[PDB]
């Protein structure tokens, strides 16, 4: 009676007209998005492609001048003959931009004007020019970055940069990415008696940025000798240096000690048989062992020609420590095999050798000369210049000095660097249209190594590992981890990787959008592979949600009184009514302020996409024709605190304009938790506030209630809106005693009980108030649960 | 890497009863579910242990020495430039 | 002063040094091409450092 639930459908069903309901395909729509996506990463391939044919002709032609005292190179540094510009505070990046120079930025620990870098940017300010041409023929286009590799970085946006400055790009995902091939690590740390002190301390610290500077798609496993090839972690084998995986080596590394004899030959046989696992899924290419030792006597002559007598393998060797002890067997082993030998004296030379040995294994996809110019695009991972989540394109720019003139008798088998540009899934976001589909459907992509990339639940902030401590690395939720897991959607997940495309339809669950119910449904998924690159994107869909409520409009004036039906004014005589945030054509965002967001759209509809304004302002008007004719006219019922509504589009409108005050719920309609849950349940849904929150409630708001007003407007179940009344307490609690009696609901959160010091407590997870009763209640096939993980939740301790 | 939880109703039944064993002790429930509502009415006796929280707590993730053992599916990329045969081995 | 740039010319500008050996917490530095405190460059610092070593002290 409150609600009206029946009331709101024959006001929308007697307007037959101003509808258009039309089908969501479901799966034309999930082939146009992922034609548009690829279509995106084409532009970006394209710019990519252009930039990485003009280094290479420009640098072919340098000449190498070593006297840049005269005729200095001019340049714009970052860290601010330098260059002084000026800045236009575009809102595209939210921060300062030039378009009208390339800045750069050399890491705090290379000299400015070195006989190196001078050249490097001398030779580089020919690519300022392609930059331009790059950001002029498509706007929207956000980093190009040339991440050369002398440590420099020539991204064109000039912005000041981002404390010590430790950002050395020859060590960033989407260099490695580009650098390199995938990787099969060994490293075989050497905790023998000769390394205790500092030298142990320097070669976990090397291993531990060493573990830094691996993919997700490439494997790695820490094994150690001391007369007994242990393994200092709990695998055994190759472990594809997850996010977490690499939690458990570098702390297993920590917590190491020197002990023992140092015997090599048992230390690489035990290796050499790890890389032969061939039964463990590895990834089959660039078989590495990188030996970490202070020195050794006895060449491993015997086990280098059994195993490795291919020269499959590629040993890397580190002499770490300050030392005097021989390093000629560390050099002929990193020299007979296809290696290369490096050294580490002490911190801080670390960072810039550990990092060395990706221009080593750049050297068969240089002399592949074009076969290894693709488009490389990495996994989701926060900017380093605080502008979101990007993805980034990687194309690798080779040396050609010689090349037509065929010398080939030179260092011409070295990459120049990586030069690439970002993707913000901001943009992503905005070629897959989430409006017209109900609050609960949306899109989701997934790497071949199935981390999400677009998908609702990927919050922007670095995925966490393990408990924190008392006192970079890329976002990957696997997308198993970011919803519910249950047997049929890992089939869905292995299915969409291998590419097949199809559909498929079941009852499962998915957890309320605030993470304190769950609820059966039904959702019609679907996948298709986007043809450019390695990804599926898919589209989840329940079954209501087939067809949307498209709103046509012409006659200027029914759209007029659906335009000023909402001002801020009529709230007296018409409710509160928020605005959901929606980026019109040009309409700025809102501030969190949604009554000046109001006005500004009061401006905007007063000047004069256009089916979401026409749509939101249909949902206006039908709002406020259920609130004249009945909530203004049976105005404050007993029991009913506040009454309120919400459609798609924004329109929520409460009616007494003082609960307004306290309405915590999100404006975006698609947010709120409620919504979606009222939409996905057939009955009323009562959603007990939380407990002792810093605002009021639960006794000057009133309990929730909810219930989506299914529509039949020609055979088809729509369900537009939801409508509910926060029941105030103490009339209901009345009416109860009227009646340890407690009211329940799932999820296990007290409505009431009829003891008085419970009902105090509204709105606490029963559970913390009467343990025993619930977890014998759990027992008798009522109260199920699920305990998933989320990776994205921020801890004090 | 906190846990979450969530409770929900499994059967589709609507009355529940029993007898609770706390400890050298009998209590009195009877479950009832307000049809066609998401509430469960329920009537314990007068009161006379271990605290369900419902509310999410920090914790670990799986134990990644198990999930290594059947690692997920995973089709990694197939060109891994690699082995040629023209290649400088004087660096060192 | 990084014992990691053996010339003239490649000793220049910031470096980061690491407080008390702790790996987190960098502190950047300048670069200087000093030499010691006591050099053989000439006959006469020579003989003086020398008598300094002729002292037990340095
Ligand atoms: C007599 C033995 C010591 C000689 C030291 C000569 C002085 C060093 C050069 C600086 C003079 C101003
Ligand atoms: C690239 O972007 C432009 C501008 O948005 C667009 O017109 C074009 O269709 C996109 N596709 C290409 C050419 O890759
Ligand atoms: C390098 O500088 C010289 C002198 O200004 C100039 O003639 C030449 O074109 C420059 N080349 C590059 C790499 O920009
Ligand atoms: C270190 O590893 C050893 C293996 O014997 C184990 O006993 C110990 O608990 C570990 N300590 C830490 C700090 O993890
Ligand atoms: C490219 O290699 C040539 C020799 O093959 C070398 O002279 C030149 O310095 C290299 N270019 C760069 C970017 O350093
Ligand atoms: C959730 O709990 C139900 C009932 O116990 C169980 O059938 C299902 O496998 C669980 N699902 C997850 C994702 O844990």
């Amino acid at each position: 009676t409150a609600s009206g639930v029946n009331q709101l459908v024959d006001i929308y069903e007697k307007y037959q007209d101003l509808y258009t309901v039309e089908p969501n395909n479901a799966r034309q729509l999930v082939e146009i998005a992922a034609r548009d996506i690829e279509k995106l990463l084409s532009n970006r391939s394209k710019a990519l492609v252009r930039l990485a044919l003009e280094a290479e002709k420009v640098q072919a032609a340098h000449q190498w001048r070593e006297d840049f005292a005269s005729n200095e190179v001019v340049y714009y540094n970052a860290k601010d003959q330098r260059i002084k510009p000026v800045f236009i505070e575009d809102a595209n990046f939210g921060r300062q931009i030039s378009y009208q120079h390339a800045a750069v930025h050399i890491p705090t620990d290379i000299y400015e004007g070195s006989t190196i870098v001078l050249n490097e940017l001398n030779w580089t300010s020919a690519l300022d020019e392609v930059f331009k041409k790059n950001r002029e023929e498509d706007p929207s286009l956000l980093w190009q970055v040339f991440g050369s590799a002398t440590g420099l970085a020539r991204y064109y946006p000039a912005s000041p940069w981002v404390k010590i400055d430790l950002y050395d790009v020859r060590r960033r995902p989407w260099y490695i990415q580009g650098a390199a091939s995938p990787k099969d690590m060994l490293i075989l740390v050497d905790v023998s008696g000769s390394v205790s002190g500092l030298t142990l301390k320097l070669i976990r610290t090397s291993v531990s940025e060493m573990l830094e500077t691996l993919s997700d798609d490439d494997f790695v496993n820490v094994a150690s000798f001391n007369s007994n090839a242990q393994d200092v972690s709990c695998f055994q084998h190759l472990v594809q240096a997850n996010v977490r995986n690499k939690k458990v080596l570098k702390d297993a590394v920590n917590n190491i000690t020197a002990k023992g004899i140092t015997d090599y030959k048992k230390g690489f046989s035990f290796a050499f048989e790890q890389l032969l696992n061939y039964n463990v899924s590895r990834a089959n290419c660039n078989k590495i062992i990188m030996l970490f030792t202070d020195g050794g006597e006895e060449r491993a002559q015997e086990i280098f020609n059994k195993y490795n007598k291919d020269k499959k393998v590629r040993v890397f060797t580190f002499s770490v420590g300050q030392h005097n002890y021989d390093r000629g067997p560390i050099q002929w082993m990193a020299c007979e095999n296809k290696g290369y030998y490096y050294e580490i004296p002490s911190i801080g030379a670390i960072r810039i050798n550990t990092q060395e040995y990706l221009d080593v294994l750049g050297r068969p996809m240089v002399l592949a000369g074009d076969k290894a110019k693709q488009v490389q695009w990495t996994n989701v991972y926060l900017d380093a210049l605080e502008l979101g989540l990007v993805i980034t394109g990687t194309l690798p720019v080779f040396n050609i000095t010689g090349q037509f003139e065929n010398k080939t008798n030179l260092k011409n088998q070295l990459i120049l660097g990586v030069m690439g540009v970002d993707v913000s899934l901001e943009d992503i976001k905005r070629l897959t249209p989430r409006f017209t589909l109900c609050p609960n459907g949306y899109y989701f992509a997934i790497d071949p190594n199935g981390y999400v990339l677009l998908h609702p639940n990927l919050q922007p902030k670095p995925i966490g590992v393990g408990i924190p401590t008392i006192n970079q690395e890329p976002v990957t939720l696997d997308f198993l981890d970011a919803e519910l897991e249950n047997d049929i959607k890992v089939e869905i997940r292995n299915k969409m990787i291998d590419g097949e495309s199809g559909e498929k339809t079941f009852r499962t669950l998915v957890k309320s959008q605030d993470e304190r119910y769950i609820d059966k449904g039904n959702r019609t998924y679907t996948w298709t592979p986007v043809n450019g690159t390695d990804y599926s994107l898919a589209l989840v869909l329940p079954t209501y949600s087939f067809y949307y409520i498209k709103a046509k409009l012409e006659e200027t004036i029914t759209q007029a009184r659906y335009s000023e039906t909402l001002k801020p004014d009529n709230f007296e005589e018409s409710g509160y009514t928020f605005i959901a945030p929606r980026d019109y054509c040009n309409d700025l965002k809102i501030s969190d302020n949604n009554t000046e967001f109001l006005l500004n759209f009061n401006e905007f509809i007063d000047r004069k996409n256009a089916d979401l304004i026409n749509r939101v302002l249909l949902d206006a008007g039908f709002t406020n024709e259920l609130v004249q004719n009945y909530w203004s006219k049976q105005k404050n019922i007993k029991g009913v605190k506040a009454r309120f509504v919400v459609t798609d589009g924004g329109i929520t409108r409460v009616y007494p304009k003082e609960a307004g005050e306290n309405w915590q719920e999100n404006p975006e309609t698609y947010e709120d938790s409620f919504y979606k849950r009222s939409l996905d349940n057939d009955n009323y849904v009562f959603t007990a506030p939380y407990f002792n929150k810093s605002g009021p409630g639960a006794y000057e708001s009133g309990i929730m209630v909810s219930k989506a007003v299914e529509i039949y407007i020609q055979g088809k179940l729509l369900k537009p809106a939801v409508v509910g009344i926060k029941i105030d307490v103490n009339s209901w609690i009345e009416n109860f005693t009227k009646t340890d009696c407690v009211i329940l609901d799932d999820g296990g959160f007290l409505l009431m009980a009829n003891h008085d010091d419970y009902t105090n407590q509204i709105g606490r997870f029963f559970g913390e108030i009467d343990p025993s009763l619930m977890r014998h209640l759990v027992n008798i096939s009522v109260y199920a649960f699920n305990k998933s993980y989320d990776y994205q939740s921020v801890c004090e301790p | 890497i906190t846990e979450q939880t969530q409770y929900f109703f499994d059967n589709d039944s609507k009355s529940f009863s029993g007898v609770l064993d706390c400890g050298n002790c009998s209590r009195i429930f009877h479950g009832e579910k307000l049809m066609n509502t998401n509430l469960i009415f329920i009537m314990v006796e007068s009161k006379g242990t271990r605290l369900l929280i419902q509310a999410e707590q920090t914790s670990d993730g799986p134990n990644p020495c198990d999930m290594v053992k059947q690692p997920r599916y995973r089709k990694g990329p197939d060109v891994c430039f690699d082995n040629n045969v023209l290649e400088d081995y004087t660096d060192c | 002063s990084d014992s990691s740039k053996q010339t003239e010319a490649e000793c220049k500008g910031n470096y980061i040094t690491y407080k008390d050996g702790e790996v987190d917490h960098p502190i950047i530095q300048p670069r200087s091409w000093e030499n010691s405190k006591f050099d053989f460059d000439n006959v006469l610092a020579a003989m003086m450092a020398l008598f300094t070593v002729s002292t037990f002290e340095g």
